[PDB]
């Protein structure tokens, strides 16, 4: 089918701008790419529900926005690149969250056939992106501090001090894909996040390493875990 | 040459085709800047990924 991949988000100061991109790939029925359908942006603040922001039709018409983002945010699409955009301006702290790209079900045009749909349906979201996170905070970014948790049994990795989310954990490039438990992060008293990650191993020991990836600071650590 | 002549709705658009899409329009047949279609016909198309049998 059609797949969607948001990108271009992270940490930005209040009152600043940021441009998210949504890239389409693959095709549904009749070789229909993303330019056959109408897309919306939908954001989710940490711990809350889904908020719809804006919609655009296949040809780029019938734009509309939610009152909360009207005037600040602008939707658009380069169908030649099968890409959507969201140009955010004057970013407020409550704009923080995971911004999603979501395709609408109904086919809106088939350009080579000379067929358009007279209306804009805006019906069910049958395809979503993995999401890209936007953190609006004037606090500076800081790299993660990682320390081992040496040893059925258990060996872990303690990512102690960083800001902001998210990080990416993967023990030995997905070697331990069973029994893992990357724990939800907490906000330490200092003000920087902390996080642990674990895996269960039996009496047999082989070397085990954890691969840490923190995008906003170009951080990538393959920390060891020997007894 | 006609003694009389009047036009009537043989197949009322929305009521006649509940299970197909009727709002098809084309840039080939534009009316009022926007692109539309014939006034006496309907370009029936798939609805919900299905073109049910029609009679
Ligand atoms: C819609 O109509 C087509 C033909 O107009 C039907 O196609 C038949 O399908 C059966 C199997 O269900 C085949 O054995 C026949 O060979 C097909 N052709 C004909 C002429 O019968 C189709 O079944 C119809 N759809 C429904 C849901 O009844």
């Amino acid at each position: 089918e059609v797949q969607l991949q948001e990108s271009g988000g992270g940490l930005v100061q209040p009152g600043e701008s940021l441009r998210l991109s949504c890239v389409g790939s693959g095709s549904s029925f009749g070789e229909s790419t993303l330019s056959y359908y109408a897309v919306s942006w939908v954001r989710q603040a940490p711990g809350k529900g889904l908020e719809w922001l804006s919609i655009i039709n296949a040809g780029g018409g019938d734009i509309d926005y939610a009152d909360s983002v009207e005037g600040r945010f602008t939707i658009s699409r380069d169908n030649s690149k099968e890409t959507l955009y969201l140009q955010m301006t004057n970013l407020r702290v409550e704009d923080t969250g995971v911004y999603y790209c979501a395709k609408h079900m109904s086919m809106q045009q088939v350009v080579s056939a000379g067929w358009e749909r007279a209306d804009l349906v805006g019906d069910a979201f049958d395809v979503w992106g993995q999401g890209t996170m936007v953190t609006v905070s004037s606090a500076s970014t800081k790299g993660p501090s990682v320390f081992p948790l040496a040893p059925t049994a258990a060996l872990g990795c303690l990512v102690k001090d960083y800001f902001p989310e998210p990080v990416t954990v993967s023990w030995n490039s997905g070697a331990l894909t069973s029994g893992v438990h990357t724990f939800p992060a907490v906000l330490q008293s200092s003000g920087l996040y902390s996080l642990s990650s674990v895996v269960t191993v039996p009496s047999s020991s082989l070397t085990y390493i954890c691969n840490v990836n923190h995008k906003p600071s170009n951080t990538k650590v393959d920390k060891r875990v020997e007894p | 040459s006609v003694s009389s002549f009047e036009r009537f709705e043989i197949f009322p658009k929305e009521r006649s085709w509940p299970n197909h899409t009727t709002r098809g329009v084309t840039a080939a047949c534009p009316h009022a800047r926007k692109s539309s279609f014939y006034k006496n016909l309907v370009w029936l198309t798939e609805a919900n990924g299905s073109y049910p049998n029609l009679s």
